[PDB]
């Protein structure tokens, strides 16, 4: 119940609400209908306030989707700059590579994304 | 805009995840993937405007694009 | 294919300082320029395929946009 | 005379053309009729062997186009990799701006190459 909850407000913005569940005892890793994580999918939709709190609750910071993209892969992937720095001051993996061996840099200059790819080098 | 371009439009999110057409980013614009790649529910759908950059196909296969008619 | 991609076919260069639609260049794939970009001729055309990387409008400007025409 | 054949020559992937025009002396910085030089035609064409005999005839490196377009400039744009290094050999200005104010190494990440975009980001 409180984990799809999670899930929901991590893709809406909805920082209030994922403060209130996590306050009674959500699942920070809780995996969607498609085995994606609140980290993942805040990370999709921008919501940086929103993986600051995920990640002080132990969100897993490396957690793999489909094809093995991180949230830092994703970070790198759109063009988020702050949420990616967020991500590697809490333990990105830098060097994790998805299921084709690409690693969140090369994905960063994959889709032109200079200052990413920059404090990715 | 500090958001996000889809073509002139000032958008809060592209469609990397979610929606059609599925998109990838590049430089803060929101464009679309090649038609025929299958939209993925599990990650992103493709890495750039082509046939050859889809996650996975559509309809057929013929490395490395995906076509609508083998 | 170790040249060019246009589409499936596989050519020796894209159009990038002659030939319409004028192109650039990612990935070893020939894309074309926003149909708002003026083509140069001492210069490429755009910087990706949207009317806000043109060098110079085909018509009129609405900055940073190249348009058919202003609203 | 000299300057138009070595345009052509350079434009249309001629490397015997282009060794007997310098030989002949023609000028290596002529320019086209777009302002464009031989160096430049030649990294646009993606003919190495013609670039790299250019340069050491003394063709200009830091030779602009229309917006101040180097031929490394050019060469990061199309993802010409080797071009782009034997310019860098060279004498080619990592730090030189197009009037957009972007460098070669901008190009590179808007052109998605990552390998020459790492040859220019480690300088």
């Amino acid at each position: 119940d409180l984990g799809k909850k999670l899930l929901e407000a991590a893709r809406a913005g909805q920082d209030d609400e994922v403060r209130i569940l996590m306050a009674n005892g959500a699942d920070v890793n809780a995996k969607d209908e498609y085995g994606l994580t609140p980290l993942y999918l805040a990370t999709a939709h921008g919501h940086l306030e929103i993986v600051e709190v995920l990640l002080k609750n132990g969100a897993d910071v490396n957690a793999v989707d489909a094809i093995g993209f991180t949230p830092l892969h994703l970070a790198a992937f759109i063009g988020h700059l702050e949420i990616a720095e967020v991500l590697l001051k809490h333990g990105a993996d830098v060097n994790a590579q998805d299921k084709f061996g690409k690693t969140a840099f090369d994905i960063s200059i994959g889709n032109g994304n200079e200052d990413l790819a920059e404090i990715l080098q | 805009c500090s958001q996000f371009l889809r073509g002139q439009e000032c958008v809060e999110e592209c469609r990397v995840l979610q929606g059609l057409p599925r998109e990838y980013v590049n430089a803060r614009h929101c464009l679309p993937c090649h038609p025929e790649c299958q939209p993925q529910d599990g990650s992103v759908t493709c890495f750039g405007p082509e046939a050859d950059q889809c996650v996975a196909c559509a309809h057929y296969k013929d490395p490395p694009f995906c076509v609508a008619r083998c």
